[PDB]
């Protein structure tokens, strides 16, 4: 019987607060697919592929042919389409300064590498790696991959030199570690936190890329939504190539034979025969097509969405752009697709507290501004939401609101007076 | 049938006659007087594109053989995506106005004729970064953006029996 | 710009034309006529034809159907992004980067348009940027002093507080800044004389 | 066929009979007695919703 996880009762209680001590800079990679294969297939060329009396009888379905091409020809420009919403999202093409020091941490793992032909990083290259003529063309795309590496390139460096500013107007350089600062207190986390353990974050930050570049190289298992895709287009191709490979009722399905041993007015029968079985074969295959295009076109709204929202700017959209608070977002080019690499801030270490919605000092109940009221069991402080730093209780930290007659489970205590 | 007879280093069995693929099509036959390998393969076949701007402006266009060489077809241009004939290269590189394919794209310009090129992301920007300068606006503009959403496509019916046996 | 409306209108068009056009294939008959077929053979006879144009129409009309449905899908999921945007972007004022249109979104103000709705999203975006010579804090008596909501530039020679998308600069005072541990761990900083209103009260 | 004749006022040519349509309905015809043009509109339909 499937299990659901490890049973986990929490401690609540009217007075008990757990309150984090420390923190975690994850990174988590989130695949989606963007684009699929552009195809086109001739009708005629399919169905009754060089054959006056085939062509011919074709003729007489009316326009069972030119409006397939319309529907194949509508996916391709919407598989450009596609990609150019979700790369495109970045009027001028930024690129980081020759200098690397953004306060401590570490991006070669996922800026250009100069070194190689194409300017694609360390884990484009990886995620490049570990993704692999009957009147069926394959259009190539609009965009070559190196414009795509270069799109993603223009994102990386204007999210590392601007943090947001780049997608709201013109790019506003700011140093990094104040743009970690502006994530931070974004998130509730006061910026006293990011400067005073700017090494630790940085360390960690730059292990979490190396275990990410890890995973990449390692599990192969890993890029299964990407080839997933590829899989089915190809293998819709080869069922639709296979489908000419079946007598649908006629002698033989090779229309060559039946030409050269049957006078027409007797071939024509199983010439219109094959011809009904390869429009049905050639229509079905149009209708997967059109339904698997809609899915990916909405993976692609959905990937446009999480880069102009993850990418451009922090989102407070809770597990939108990766579990956990979100601080930023790094993208990358993928074969038909986009990974982002999300970082994200995860409270690690707690700690039990006693709380108090308010406390009483001259009759009258304090609140606090941005905080909670904890005590470590004789003393009482106010401290932000989501990292113990714990202060004296002033006048300035809590605001007063009437008397202490209403306010349920308050408690005592002198607040001190700057 | 018809192809590009050509010799292949296929090697057959001495009792085998002719080879095939997915498609049960014949791909590789021996001929019946020199017991040699022969692979048959399709002539060439490609769509052909007409890249022309509007008739309103010019009469003037450029036909894209899709993935043809430009030896099996003034100007020629050998694209990823086939063989542009009628249309000038540019080395410069512009916005994309009519999309051809691999990064190329054309357009009608100056005296003006179709001029192909690969297309440009963008301007070149390098930011002025460093560890101790922020750039603070001291102004603002207020814009209007036009989005355009569908909503209701047209509310149609078909009488089944009347359509296809009317009356 | 009413492309993409356009475009809806014209698809539906080309359907029903080429619904519409599929009357005019004999699909095997003799004439796509059915009346022709009717008046000039004996049932017996006509059978055949008949069954013939009826399967070519009926295979017709269910590929229009399909095409119908999946455009209708289609139109449907701009449909819910449009009720989307307008309960966000107008009822409201949405954080969301260049969903409510580039830059900061102010508000919006929707309009009607055949079979479609276009909305004028304002947005506020910043203009002309100067440079400035930053710190993330500044110690003023072996304290670190961070901005409560802002950020630290100078023009040179002295130093401010300005808050970070429009330059305001404003005296550091400990109103802006709060304190936080001493001058060693914070990278960056810098020294300066973070002036306090209290002292020439106390005077006076 | 079953159509409502109504007298038309379109400009047939001398060697004209039939004057067709989109869907190959033929639209117009020639009265073969009487040489002018009369036009065939379906007579009526639509559904019944209740
Ligand atoms: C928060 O967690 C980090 C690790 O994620 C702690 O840093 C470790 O500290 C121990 C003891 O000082 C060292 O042995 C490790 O090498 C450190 N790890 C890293 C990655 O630097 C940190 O001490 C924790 N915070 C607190 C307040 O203890
Ligand atoms: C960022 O991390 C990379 C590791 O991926 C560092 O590159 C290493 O640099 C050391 C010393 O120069 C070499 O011994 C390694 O062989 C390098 N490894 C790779 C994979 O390049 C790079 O120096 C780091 N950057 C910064 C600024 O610290
Ligand atoms: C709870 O916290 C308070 C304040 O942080 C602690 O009180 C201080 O304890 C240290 C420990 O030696 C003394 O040096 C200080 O003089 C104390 N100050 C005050 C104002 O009491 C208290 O010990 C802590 N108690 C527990 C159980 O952790
Ligand atoms: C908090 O302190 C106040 C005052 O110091 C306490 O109020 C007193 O409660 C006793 C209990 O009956 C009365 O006899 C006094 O007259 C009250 N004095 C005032 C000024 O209110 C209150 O009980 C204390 N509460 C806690 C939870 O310690
Ligand atoms: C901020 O920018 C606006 C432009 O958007 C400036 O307004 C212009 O001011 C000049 C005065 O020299 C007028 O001649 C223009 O007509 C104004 N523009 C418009 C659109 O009315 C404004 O002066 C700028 N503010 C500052 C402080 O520089
Ligand atoms: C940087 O800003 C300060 C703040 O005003 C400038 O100092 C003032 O400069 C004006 C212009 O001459 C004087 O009238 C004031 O008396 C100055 N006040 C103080 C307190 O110094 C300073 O000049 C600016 N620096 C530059 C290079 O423009
Ligand atoms: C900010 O000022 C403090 C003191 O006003 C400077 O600290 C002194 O630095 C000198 C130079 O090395 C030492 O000789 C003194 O012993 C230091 N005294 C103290 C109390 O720290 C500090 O260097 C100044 N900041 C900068 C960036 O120069
Ligand atoms: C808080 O107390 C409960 C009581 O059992 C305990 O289970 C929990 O682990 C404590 N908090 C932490 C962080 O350990
Ligand atoms: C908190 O809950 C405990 C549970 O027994 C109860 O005894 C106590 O009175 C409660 N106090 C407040 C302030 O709710
Ligand atoms: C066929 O006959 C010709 C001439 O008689 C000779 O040159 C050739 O080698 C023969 N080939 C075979 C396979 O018998
Ligand atoms: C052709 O374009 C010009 C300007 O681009 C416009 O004024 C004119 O009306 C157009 N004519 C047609 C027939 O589209
Ligand atoms: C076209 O043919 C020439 C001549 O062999 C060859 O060099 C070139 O690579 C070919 N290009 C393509 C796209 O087939
Ligand atoms: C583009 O530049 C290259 C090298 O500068 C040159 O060989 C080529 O002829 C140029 N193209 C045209 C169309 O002049
Ligand atoms: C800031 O100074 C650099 C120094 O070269 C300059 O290039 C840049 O344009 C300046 N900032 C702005 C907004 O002009
Ligand atoms: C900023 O970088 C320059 C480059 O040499 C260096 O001299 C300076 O100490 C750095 N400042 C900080 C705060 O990292
Ligand atoms: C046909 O004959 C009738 C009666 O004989 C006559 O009234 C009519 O005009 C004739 N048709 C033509 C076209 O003359």
């Amino acid at each position: 019987t499937m299990s659901l996880g490890v049973e986990n009762s929490v401690a609540y209680s009217n007075n008990s607060i757990a309150i984090p001590t420390n923190f975690t800079i994850s990174v988590t990679t989130e695949i989606l697919p963007v684009s699929m294969t552009k195809t086109s297939v001739d009708c005629t060329m399919y169905i009754c592929g060089d054959s006056t009396e085939c062509s011919n009888l074709l003729l007489q379905y009316g326009s069972f042919c030119t409006q397939l091409n319309r529907a194949l020809t509508g996916i391709a420009v919407e598989q450009d389409k596609n990609t150019q919403e979700v790369f495109a999202q970045v009027k001028q093409i930024y690129k980081t300064p020759p200098i690397k020091d953004f306060g401590g941490f570490n991006f070669s793992q996922i800026l250009p590498d100069p070194s190689k032909p194409s300017k694609r990083s360390f884990i484009e290259d990886l995620l490049f790696n570990k993704v692999t003529f009957n009147g069926l063309t394959v259009l190539p795309p609009l965009l070559t991959d190196e414009m795509i590496a270069q799109y993603t390139s223009a994102l990386l460096a204007g999210t590392i030199t601007s943090g947001w500013t780049f997608g709201a107007g013109a790019a506003l350089q700011i140093p990094f570690a104040m743009q970690m600062a502006y994530r931070f207190n974004g998130i509730g986390v006061t910026q006293n936190v990011l400067y005073e353990n700017q090494k630790l974050i940085a360390n960690q930050f730059n292990s979490a890329i190396g275990k990410i570049q890890d995973s990449l190289s390692s599990t192969a298992s890993a890029l299964g939504k990407l080839q997933d895709v590829v899989n089915q287009n190809a293998q819709a191709l080869n069922t639709l190539v296979k489908q000419l490979s079946s007598n649908f009722g006629a002698i033989s399905s090779v229309l060559n034979d039946i030409l050269s041993r049957l006078d027409p007015p007797e071939a024509e029968v199983q010439i219109d025969r094959l011809i009904t079985g390869r429009l049905q074969s050639l229509q079905t295959y149009v209708t997967q097509q059109l339904i698997r295009a809609a899915e990916i076109r909405a993976s692609a709204n959905l990937a446009a969405t999480k880069m102009s929202e993850c990418v451009l700017g922090q989102s407070k959209r809770v597990d939108f752009c990766g579990k956990g608070y979100h601080l930023m977002s790094f993208p990358q080019s993928a074969p038909h697709g986009v990974v982002f690499l999300h970082v994200t801030y995860v409270p690690a270490q707690e700690k039990n507290f006693t709380t108090a919605p308010a406390i009483c000092h001259d009759g009258k109940a304090h609140f606090p501004r941005e905080g909670v009221f904890v005590s470590n069991g004789t003393h009482w402080f106010v401290t932000q939401r989501n990292f113990y730093e714990p202060q004296i209780i002033t006048t300035d930290n809590t605001f007063v609101s009437g008397n202490c007659d209403v306010v349920i489970g308050i408690v005592n205590n002198t607040v001190y007076d700057p | 049938g018809t192809g590009v007879l050509t010799e292949s280093n296929k090697k057959f069995l001495p009792f085998q006659q002719f080879g095939r693929d997915i498609a049960d099509t014949t791909d590789a036959v021996r001929d019946p007087q020199t017991l040699e390998i022969l692979d048959i393969t399709p002539c060439s076949f490609g769509g052909v594109s007409v890249i022309t701007p509007g008739t309103n402006t010019s009469n003037q266009v450029a036909v894209l053989y899709q993935g043809v060489n430009c030896t099996e077809v003034s100007n020629v241009f050998q694209t990823r995506a086939g063989c542009l004939i009628g249309a000038e290269h540019v080395n410069n590189s512009y916005e994309c106005d009519i999309p051809i394919g691999a990064g190329i794209c054309a357009s009608y310009q100056t005296s003006q004729s179709i001029i192909a090129y690969t297309m440009s992301l963008g301007v070149e920007n390098s930011v002025a970064y460093s560890n101790n300068s922020i750039a603070i606006p001291t102004n603002f503009t207020i814009s209007v953006t036009t989005e355009i959403l569908p909503v209701s496509m047209t509310k149609t019916s078909v009488d089944c029996t009347m359509y296809i046996c009317g009356d | 710009a009413l492309g993409k409306l356009q475009d809806v209108v014209n698809q539906n068009a080309q359907a029903l034309n080429t619904l519409v056009k599929q009357l005019s294939s004999n699909f095997g008959a003799i004439s796509s006529v059915l009346n022709d077929i009717l008046s000039r053979l004996d049932p017996p006879e006509a059978e055949v034809q008949i069954d013939r144009l009826i399967t070519g129409r009926l295979q017709s009309l269910q590929t229009y159907v399909t095409q119908q449905l999946i455009r209708a899908a289609e139109i449907r999921a701009s449909a819910n992004l449009a009720a989307t945007k307008m309960s966000e972007c107008v009822l409201g004022q949405s954080k969301r980067v260049d969903f409510c249109g580039k830059g900061y979104h102010l508000m919006s103000f929707p309009q009607s348009a055949p079979h479609g709705v276009v909305f004028l999203h304002v947005t506020y975006v910043p203009a002309q940027e100067k440079n400035f010579t930053t710190a993330p804090a500044i110690c003023h008596d072996g304290k670190a002093h961070f901005p409560r909501e802002g950020v630290f530039v100078s023009n040179g020679t002295h130093w401010f507080v300005t808050q970070r998308n429009f330059y305001e600069p404003q005296i550091i005072t400990t109103d802006n800044t709060f304190v936080s541990g001493n001058c060693d761990v914070v990278i960056g900083i810098v020294n300066n004389t973070v002036y306090d209103p209290l002292q020439p009260e106390l005077d006076s």
